[PDB]
Order: C-alpha cells, then structure tokens, then sequence
C-alpha cells in the first residue's frame, strides 16, 4: 500500500507498447537526469 | 598536341557523366540529362577561379574544378546517405586518372569481399577478436599484401586499443616498400572494414580527404545558398525542383528568397481545377513578364506534371523568370520532369553544428540583435535545444519513443514566445538581470504547448522537461556552464562566454567536426548499429554501381 528512477517496461525493442512502470533504486553516484536522458528502459521480449 | 594535352580530361569527362547516369540505380529521385553536364562544363570553362595563362597548370585547375563542382551540383540534390558514395566514386575516377598503381584487386576485395566465398571450419584465436572479426580477417587474408595478419595480430598484442574499441579511424596498426599515401589509405580502409565496420563511413570520409582534398565535402555541411544558385546557374525554362522528406519543406525558403530578391511570387497549391487554371494563367503571365511562380504540393498530380514538363520544354521564357516546384519525395513524380528540372533535396541537417548553423542563418540578424542584450544568449540556448532534440530523433527508439516532427514551425513558435515574453518583462531596458528572465514561463510554455504539444508519452514529456530544466537555467547565465559532456573522460562543451550574435556564430563554427551521441546525452554506442548498416548500404550501392560497368 505504501533517489528512485521510474523505468518504463516496453513489450519489444520498438518501444511502442508500454506495459507497466518500475521504480528502481539508483546507485550512490548515478543521476536520474542521466538515466532519463540516456533512455534507460526495460524490455519485455528480446 | 591535343591528345597529349587533354586526353585524361576527356576520359574523366566520360567517366564522371556515366557515373552520374548510372547513379539512378540508388534512389530514383534524380535522373541527370546531358544538358545538366554540359551546363557544368560551361560553368567550369567560362567561370574560372584564378583566371593564370599557363596551360599546364590551367588544365589541372580545370580538372579539380570539374570534380569539385560535379560533386556540388549533384550532391545538392542527393540524400546525405549517398554523398559519401558519390564522393568515393569521384575519388575512384580521380585515382584511375593518375603515376599511381591501380589497385583493382584491393578495390574488388573491398567491394565484393563480403559476397565472395570464404573458408569453412577455420577458427582463429579469440584472444581479442570475435567470430565475425575472425571471419573477416580470414576473408581478407587472401590478399597477397595481407597474408600474415593472423601472425601480426598476436605479434602486436599490445595493440588492443588502436585496432579494437576506441575510435580507430585516426591511427591504425600494422603495415601493408614505401607505399603511396593513397595506397596506405586503401589498405587502412580495408583494415577498418575487416576489424571495425562501424567506422567505415569516417574512414571513407578521410580517404576522400586524402584523395580529392580535405575541403571536398565541406560545402555540403554549410547551409544551402539558394540565392546565388537560383539567380545565376538555373536556366529560365528549367523548373527549380525542391523535393523534401516528410516533416520538412521549402515553401518558407521560397518566400524568404522572394522577400530578399524583391521579386513577387504567385503561390498556387496544386490539387483543384481552379488551381490548375490559376497555374496555367500564372505560368503564361510569368513567361510574358518575368516574375516568379511557385507551385506547391506538386506530387499530387503526375498526369498534370506530364504536360507541365512538355509545355515548359516547348516555350522560350523571360530572362529573369524561374519556376519552383515543391513536392515530397514520391515515386509518382515523372522522370521526364525529374530530368528536365533541377533537384534540391531538403532534409534535416546532419549534426548539431550544421543544425545550429542552419538555425542562425534562418533567423535574421535584426531579430537577434534587438535590445535587451540577453536576447542573443536566449536565442543561442533555444537553437542549441532545438538542435539537440532534432538530432535525438535519428537514434530512435532511444532518443525518442516515437518519430515526432520537431520542424522549423516549432522553432519559429518558440522564438516568437521568447521574443514576446522578453518584451513583456523588459520595458525597453538595455540590459536585464538573468534572475528576472521568465525562465518558468519559457520552460512551461515550451514543455506544454510548443514542443511538448506533439508529445504522447509521459516518459517523453519527462525527457523534454528534463532537457528544458537543465538547459534553461544556466545558473542564471553563469560562466563555464556545461551544455553537455562530450566524452566521459575530460571533455565538456561549456557555454561560449560571448554576448553578441557574431560571437555565438563564431563559437558555432569553431565546434569540432567530430560528433558522438554523448553530445546529445545518449550513450556513445547508440550510433554503432546505424553506422554499420549505413556502411553496408554504401557497399551495396557500390555493387549496384559496378554491375552496370520446383519451388
């Protein structure tokens, strides 16, 4: 019921079918702006 | 006398024109007539730079000018994926035209070595080379000059950096007698294709630099100079074809040229019967008087295009009259009018440097230079942001989840909003503090209405908001503000310290010719597969070239 990075989960490598969002835990020195700009995501089938 | 003076020039003439003719086996957008090539000759022989009364060097000037202007006038109407192929073919013609050992076996291995058969069951060392690298090395080992490459790779075991990983195009290891620099370039290009195929385009670019000159393809990177080309080197009865990719057009360019040259254009959108009647009346009146006429969205009436080309061929028009035909790149456009007209392809510019150069050329000087003095820096920031988000589209679906259309209209709207909010905040003051700039207004407006209006995904909206918040603060115009991080190891593209538009343009021009997606924020390996498949496409186009020379 109840920094972090919100990673989309796409169905395939075309990244046109968003499925669900995942809130992972960032490391000590990494940056959420870098994670967003670099296009880090989670693929469902590959 | 004439043979010993001008035989190689005529041989290069025939080779260049037949390369231009066989060039249509790539993209069908361009078919070149003999009158185009003879116009190139009447440009070369009668508009001569350094016009030096010594024939021995005058012929060399004529040949160099021929190659350069052939590349210019042909590559202004070619997609950026094929400029390297055309320049490579011109370099092949130049190489064949000179005392240089013609390395036909090496070029044959370069072209159809992928298509040739190789050995089976041969597994070399996997010390630092993968299976495809080993297969490529095995295929290249058949060359007599390159036999002990299997020995040499573990002989130079410390050369795991200049032959694998990093950016190997500059320094390549191993050796092919004192070789001619062009021969060394050929062998090094073969090594690049065998080891690191992702740097094949850069290697071909520097080969063309070594062969035809380092400033051979510099004119492609600069923005198109429509004024001189339209007013000088276009026949009045030749339609000025302006083909363009989807998402980008040239009608604004034609209107801007009309405003600059003080010539009135009747603009007609093709697709209606009244439109056809207007087009015929305007063309007849334009031929009679001289004022320009432009037809828009022309690709929607090929049946009309047939007799349009026939009518244009069967008339003798006024001297200062030009006809512009804007269209999309479609197979329905008749090859008759493609041959008759002059093609200028309009596409998104390649690279952040070229993109910002095009933006700064598009915006007039009086708009940027107006008070207050911070408007120039704001326009520079807007141009950099527009260039970054436009260049991130090429590396889809990593740069953006969808292929949006961040065209010139969005940039014009953003410039208008920046200008209006600056005029609202500054009441005619010569200077304004960077803390008082409506940063929140600009960021919200360009994230929700102008650039973010076309955005579907919440993640794409988050990415655009991240870019806007990162770029549109600058710690309120602080010095040494890092626009990006070009290389993870000690390379940051910091903000120019200038305050004037001329200083910003000088900074833009002084940007290095190298570019990696780390400028954009993407990983440096984002362009690897794209560059590899683009090199394979170049090789396939070259095989298409020399091919003409029960179930």
């Amino acid at each position: 019921k109840q920094s972090v990075v919100t990673l989309p989960v796409y169905l395939n490598f075309t990244r046109a079918d968003l499925i669900f969002t995942v809130d992972f835990e960032i490391a000590t020195k990494e940056d959420p702006r870098s994670f967003y700009e670099r296009g880090v995501a989670v693929l469902c089938t590959e | 006398t004439v043979s010993q003076q001008y035989l190689p020039l005529s041989t290069a003439c025939s080779s260049i024109y037949f390369t231009m003719e066989s060039l249509k086996q790539i993209h069908f957008l361009y078919q070149y007539s003999l009158q185009f090539f003879l116009d190139i000759y009447h440009n070369v022989l009668y508009e001569n730079p350094n016009l030096v009364t010594d024939h021995t060097q005058r012929l060399s000037i004529i040949t160099k000018d021929l190659f350069q202007v052939a590349f210019n006038r042909v590559a202004r109407g070619m997609l950026h994926q094929d400029h390297i192929t055309f320049a490579m073919l011109l370099a092949r013609i130049k190489l064949k035209g000179t005392g240089e050992p013609t390395y036909d076996a090496e070029f044959q291995h370069f072209l159809r070595g992928n298509e040739i058969v190789l050995s089976a069951g041969s597994t070399p060392r996997i010390q630092g080379l993968t299976v495809e690298q080993a297969e490529a090395v095995v295929r290249l080992s058949c060359l007599p000059a390159f036999k002990d490459l299997i020995a040499k790779v573990q002989a130079d075991e410390q050369f795991g950096i200049w032959l694998d990983s990093s950016s190997p195009e500059q320094t390549v290891p191993y050796l092919w007698t004192p070789a001619t620099p062009i021969g060394q370039a050929i062998h090094r290009l073969l090594l690049i294709q065998a080891f690191r195929p992702d740097r094949l385009l850069a290697m071909a670019h520097m080969f063309v630099s070594t062969n035809l000159g380092e400033s051979f393809m510099s004119i492609m990177e600069q923005p198109l100079d429509l004024t001189h080309i339209v007013g000088t080197e276009v026949k009045p009865n030749t339609p000025v074809l302006m083909c363009s990719v989807p998402g980008y057009d040239a009608s604004g360019h034609v209107e801007d040229l009309a405003a600059e040259q003080n010539t009135q254009i009747t603009s007609i959108a093709i697709g209606s019967a009244e439109g056809f009647n207007q087009a015929d009346k305007a063309i007849n009146t334009a031929v009679k008087s001289g004022r320009w006429v432009m037809l828009k969205n022309v690709h929607l009436a090929p049946g009309w295009l047939m007799q349009l080309e026939k009518k244009l061929h069967s008339l003798q028009p006024h001297a200062c009259f030009r006809l512009f035909l804007t269209m999309e790149i479609n197979p329905k456009v008749p090859v008759n009018l493609l041959r008759a007209g002059r093609i200028f392809v309009f596409e998104p510019p390649p690279g952040v440097k070229a993109n910002m150069l095009r933006t700064f050329s598009s915006i007039p000087v009086s708009r940027i230079c107006k008070s207050p003095n911070e408007r120039a820096r704001l326009y520079f920031l807007l141009a950099w942001f527009h260039a970054i988000i436009q260049e991130r589209l090429r590396y889809a679906p990593l740069g953006w989840s969808k292929k949006y259309e961040f065209g010139e209209s969005d940039l014009r709207s953003a410039c208008d909003t920046v200008d209006t909010w600056l005029d609202d905040t500054a009441k005619g003051r010569q200077n304004i503090s960077p803390d008082k700039i409506p940063w929140s207004a600009l960021k919200t407006l360009m994230a929700q209405s102008i650039y973010g209006g076309r955005v579907d995904n919440e993640f794409d909206q988050r990415l655009l908001n991240t870019f806007l918040e990162r770029l549109f603060t600058t710690r309120s115009f602080d010095s040494e503000f890092k626009l990006a991080c070009k290389v993870d190891g000690h390379k940051d593209i910091q903000m120019p310290d200038g305050i004037r538009r001329e200083e910003f343009v000088q900074w833009v021009e002084l940007l290095p010719d190298t570019q990696t997606p780390s400028w954009l924020g993407l990983p440096n390996n984002a362009e690897r597969v794209l560059l590899t498949t683009q090199g394979v496409d170049m090789i396939s186009k070259m095989l298409k070239m020399q091919m003409l020379e029960t179930l």
